[PDB]
RNA sequence: CCGGGCACUCUAACGGGACUGCCCGCGAAAGCGGGAGGAAGGAGGGGACGACGUCUGGUCAGCAUGGCCCUUACGGCCUGGGCGACACACGUGCUACAAUGCCCACUACAAAGCGAUGCCACCCGGCAACGGGGAGCUAAUCGCAAAAAGGUGGGCCCAGUUCGGAUUGGGGUCUGCAACCCGACCCCAUGAAGCCGGAAUCGCUAGUAAUCGCGGAUCAGCCAUGCCGCGGUGAAUACG
């Protein structure tokens, strides 16, 4: 009766379950549309079940953690999608070919001594 | 750089029209990386001219890049004592970023007061064939033929 | 010369607009339009007389104004140059007096720079 | 400025001498290294040299210099300009 | 902005509290 | 019936975490296995050189790592034997109730 | 302007003077002088005159040292003049082909 | 003026405020740190050799 | 929050994992190009790490040390001043010149750290800085703490302005023995230059740049717009 994932992005993790139903998400105690409200980010979150047509075949129960609502959004987008494999094996194929079954490890780059920032050096006068 | 050819960054399909022209766009619009309000600022935009023009902004905003594309480049080379402005032929990529860019600065030296607005407008008359964007188009394309003399320079 | 001294702008919400007299901030601004119960967006050419002198009135005997208000500002500096303390000296001779670096800058206190 | 809740300060060093000139009728030059003090209404009259690094500076108090310091009076640099 | 003190943005920048950034 | 364990090297510490746990799990009954507290870091920042070279720093940090340990149901056979344990230099220990 | 230091001595506006005279010859070459910046120093073999000129066509860097401190001034010239003579025309070499 | 100073430093003062750190290992009056004790260059001295107990190079 | 449970998140110790290992192709080989599998692919991203040597580089003022020099003083204590000066000149930065913006009000989403004459909930006085009460926390417990950009609403209407926040007047707070020279902060008033910058010149190849805030060392307080870290949002382009 429920499915699980686990998705990570940046700072931001999220525990989503999957459970069938009519299509009601909600994130952290309210719905999708109310925590991403004024986001065009969003939507990319619902993008793995697009992938397979079960958009409206699930409803979804969802914590997020950490990071910013983007980072989240990303975090979301995974979780779901490793719960879709999960709901069927052979989901797989239809879902890897759009990347969505994978963690990008893109993220910030530790600042350096002798710099402004991760790269942005001092500004020097030769003369 | 020196020892490869780059790679094409791949973007993300907008969110609204499926697209990674639209997106491409958008980052453009992009400053200091506040990209929901860049986001806002066009699909704004393709509210206004759906309401002065009633057609697909999805059309209006491909036409007018369509319209932006310098076929056509002069770039220097100094052959001798004497800098040749060369005629070149601009690659499908780079026709691309410099369509998306002259639109957006053109588009923000424009009078009307709000950004949307200024996007919406001139995506119309370049279009239609109109706004600084396509005279910039059209100059670049002048000056290649111009010195359509020096094009045996071209590397 | 409506209020008070001054021709305050018209066409402008009449709290932006009180703010050009000498001596009316926005602080004061929110404050006389309270004590008279005028309210604060409405413009100045949208006043009514009755309006205008509340506004006026209250405003004027308030606080120190204009000419007035220079006047103690002037004297209050004319006094520290003549007692002739640091704060004094730093003002007789156009120099900063908040305690600034002059080694640099300063240059609103100096004026734009002097060649040699 | 200094918390109201707390004191007006004078050196009390400074300040006895005062009070000693003021009882006795003043006044003898009061020699003082105490820039930090307050110029205080019992002051009023006297002239108090006010050591600024190098010299002792002869400053007579007044009516308008009461809320002051006594530093204020006898600048540190010695500066007639530049060129 | 970020100069002015008698602005929240100034009061954030600067790291202080007040009228126009209260707590 | 806490243990709170606390050292600046993680291999003496688990090693001590390990031999408490064993200890009262003997004599048992119950004890609550180590729980890797979340480490504090202290992080200190130097010049490289003795004179200016300000660009040139080196990275030195502090490590201490928290342990924790419950013995849930005691029997004063543990609370005695613990007593004597054969514990490193590196550790520091903690008992509270 | 013109920036002049003596390390570790003391010189006159005289002296200071004179020494912008002296860079005063790159004047010759009709291009633009930024920030020219040179230094006096005392070594136990003599004096250095150090400078550092930048130009729309590059930068000037050049020593003089010599025990007559206006001697030094003087090689450093040299050795800037060469440089910026150089500088000016270099490009011309190799107008054809 | 040196020794006098490593110890003026250690004598208490007149008011609290005087009061300020100096490295105890070498005197030193700047970039003093509190939980050593000890300035930059004792710190990075001693602990290359192993000597401040827990500390290591910090690699991230 | 309670029962309960440790699944999940996490926390922090130990392991597994990628080796051009596998298929296509070119190769004498080494390798290169492409594919699949995979969280990750051809050093996975970043870090620590810097050869013989060079610059008679830097530091006798961190320390050590040869030698030369001082010995009622070139040693030592103190009070005060100065290191903060200001016709000028250069280097690094902060904030800006505004509408992709500014202001108010309401409402979300971090990480890494720090904290017992310390961090301070919450209460009350004050427009406020702050003050007086007062609980908790040897701190994954309690506290700093609110992250900001963002989101939602409302105002501003292109003006040297509701841009900008310098300068100065006045009134207060706090630290400290003491804020004259020479502190930070709050409040009222003042409201400068600046309409995007000559010659010239700096940074950055991806979670980078840009932009947004948070922490810490030093530290009574702070002249930090500095430095070392931390995450948020997140590009453009590389023919050659
Ligand atoms: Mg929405
Ligand atoms: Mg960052
Ligand atoms: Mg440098
Ligand atoms: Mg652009
Ligand atoms: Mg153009
Ligand atoms: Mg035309
Ligand atoms: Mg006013
Ligand atoms: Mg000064
Ligand atoms: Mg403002
Ligand atoms: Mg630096
Ligand atoms: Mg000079
Ligand atoms: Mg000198
Ligand atoms: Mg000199
Ligand atoms: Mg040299
Ligand atoms: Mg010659
Ligand atoms: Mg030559
Ligand atoms: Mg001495
Ligand atoms: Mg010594
Ligand atoms: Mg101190
Ligand atoms: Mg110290
Ligand atoms: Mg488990
Ligand atoms: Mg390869
Ligand atoms: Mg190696
Ligand atoms: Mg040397
Ligand atoms: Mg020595
Ligand atoms: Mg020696
Ligand atoms: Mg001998
Ligand atoms: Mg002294
Ligand atoms: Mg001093
Ligand atoms: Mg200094
Ligand atoms: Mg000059
Ligand atoms: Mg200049
Ligand atoms: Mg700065
Ligand atoms: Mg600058
Ligand atoms: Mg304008
Ligand atoms: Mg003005
Ligand atoms: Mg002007
Ligand atoms: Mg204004
Ligand atoms: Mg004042
Ligand atoms: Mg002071
Ligand atoms: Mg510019
Ligand atoms: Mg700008
Ligand atoms: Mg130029
Ligand atoms: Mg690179
Ligand atoms: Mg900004
Ligand atoms: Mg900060
Ligand atoms: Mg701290
Ligand atoms: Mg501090
Ligand atoms: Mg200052
Ligand atoms: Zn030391």
């Amino acid at each position: 009766e429920q499915y699980y994932g686990t998705g990570r992005r940046k700072e931001a993790v999220a525990r989503v379950f999957l459970r069938p139903g009519n299509g009601k998400v909600t994130v952290n105690g309210q719905d999708f549309n109310e925590y991403f409200q004024g986001l065009v980010r969003a939507v990319a979150a619902l993008e793995p079940l697009r992938a397979v047509d079960a958009l409206g075949h699930f409803d979804a129960y969802i914590t997020v953690r950490g990071g910013g609502k983007s980072g989240q959004i990303d975090a979301i987008k995974l979780g779901i999608a490793r719960a879709l494999v999960q709901y069927n094996p052979d989901y797989r194929a239809k879902l890897k070919p759009l990347g969505f079954l994978t963690r990008d490890a893109r993220v910030v780059e530790r600042k350096k001594y002798g710099k402004h920032k991760a790269r942005r050096a001092p500004q020097y006068s030769k003369r | 750089a020196r020892r490869r050819r780059a790679e094409v960054r791949q973007l993300q399909p907008d969110l609204v029209y499926g697209d990674v022209l639209v997106t491409a766009f958008i980052n453009k619009i992009m400053r200091d990386g506040k990209k929901n309000l860049a986001a806002r600022i066009f699909y704004d935009a393709c509210k206004i001219i759906q309401e002065k023009t009633g057609q697909e902004p999805l059309k209006v905003f491909k036409q007018a890049v369509e319209n932006v594309k310098p076929r056509m480049e002069v770039r220097s080379r100094r052959v001798g004592g004497a800098n040749y402005q060369v005629p070149m032929e601009v690659s499908p990529r780079r026709q691309q970023s410099l369509a998306l860019r002259w639109l957006v600065q053109a588009a923000n030296q424009r009078p009307e007061r709000r950004a949307a607005v200024r996007i919406a407008h001139e995506l119309m008359d370049a279009a239609e064939g109109k706004g600084g964007a396509v005279k910039k188009k059209e100059d670049v394309e002048r000056m290649a033929e111009a010195n359509r003399a020096y094009a045996h320079y071209r590397w | 010369a409506r209020i008070a001294g001054v021709e305050i702008p018209r066409n402008k919400r009449v709290d932006v607009a009180l703010t050009y007299i000498y001596g009316i901030g926005k602080a004061r601004a929110k404050e006389a339009l309270e004590k008279t119960g005028i309210n604060p967006a409405t413009r100045v050419k949208d006043l009514t007389e009755a309006e205008v002198v509340r506004l006026r009135e209250y405003v004027e005997n308030t606080w120190k104004l204009e000419g007035e208000l220079r006047a103690e500002v002037a004297a209050n500096i004319k006094r520290l140059m003549d007692i002739g303390c640091y704060r004094g000296l730093r003002h007789r001779r156009g120099l900063p007096v908040r305690g600034q670096r002059t080694r640099t800058n300063a240059r609103t206190r100096k004026g734009p720079r002097k060649t040699v | 400025p200094r918390s109201l809740k707390k004191g007006v300060f004078v050196d009390d060093h400074l300040l006895e001498k005062v009070l000693e000139l003021n009882a006795k009728g003043e006044k003898r030059l009061i020699k003082t290294w105490s820039r930090r003090s307050t110029i205080v209404p019992e002051m009023v009259g006297h002239t108090i040299a006010v050591y600024n690094g190098k010299q002792h500076v002869p400053v007579y108090i007044t009516e308008n210099m009461v809320g002051h310091k006594l530093g204020e009076f006898a600048p540190t640099r010695t500066y007639r300009g530049h060129g | 902005g970020k100069g002015d003190r008698r602005t929240r943005r100034g009061k954030i920048w600067r790291g202080t509290y007040g009228k126009y950034r209260p707590r | 019936i806490r243990i709170k364990l606390r050292g600046f090297d993680h291999k003496t510490l688990d090693a001590s975490a390990q031999k408490i746990v064993e200890a009262a799990r003997r004599s048992g009954a119950q004890v609550s296995g180590p729980i890797p507290l979340p480490t504090r870091v202290r992080r200190f920042t130097v010049i490289r050189g003795p004179f200016k070279h300000k660009d040139s720093r080196e990275h030195f940090e502090l490590r201490t790592h928290n342990r924790l340990v419950d013995i849930i149901n005691p029997n004063r056979k543990t609370i005695e034997q613990l007593m004597t344990l054969d514990l490193p230099t590196g550790v520091e220990i903690e008992i509270k109730t | 302007t013109m920036n002049i230091t003596s390390k570790q001595m003391e010189i006159t506006p005289a002296i200071r003077q004179h020494v912008a005279d002296r860079l005063a010859k790159l004047e010759k070459w009709q291009t633009h002088l930024i920030n020219p910046h040179i230094i006096l120093s005392k070594e136990p073999q003599g004096f250095v005159a150090d400078a550092t000129i930048n130009t729309p066509n590059g930068v000037l860097v050049a020593s003089g040292k010599h025990e007559d401190m206006y001697t030094a001034i003087n090689e450093l010239i040299n050795k800037l003049e060469r440089q910026l003579n150089k500088l000016q025309h270099k490009g011309e070499a190799r107008r054809a082909a | 003026a040196r020794k006098a100073l490593i110890e003026k430093a250690k004598r208490t003062p007149k008011f609290k405020v005087r009061a300020y750190t100096r490295c105890v290992r070498c005197g030193r009056a700047r970039s003093v740190y509190r939980f050593f004790g000890l300035c930059r260059i004792c710190l990075r001295e001693l602990a290359h050799k192993g000597q401040l107990p827990g500390v290591r190079k910090a690699s991230w």
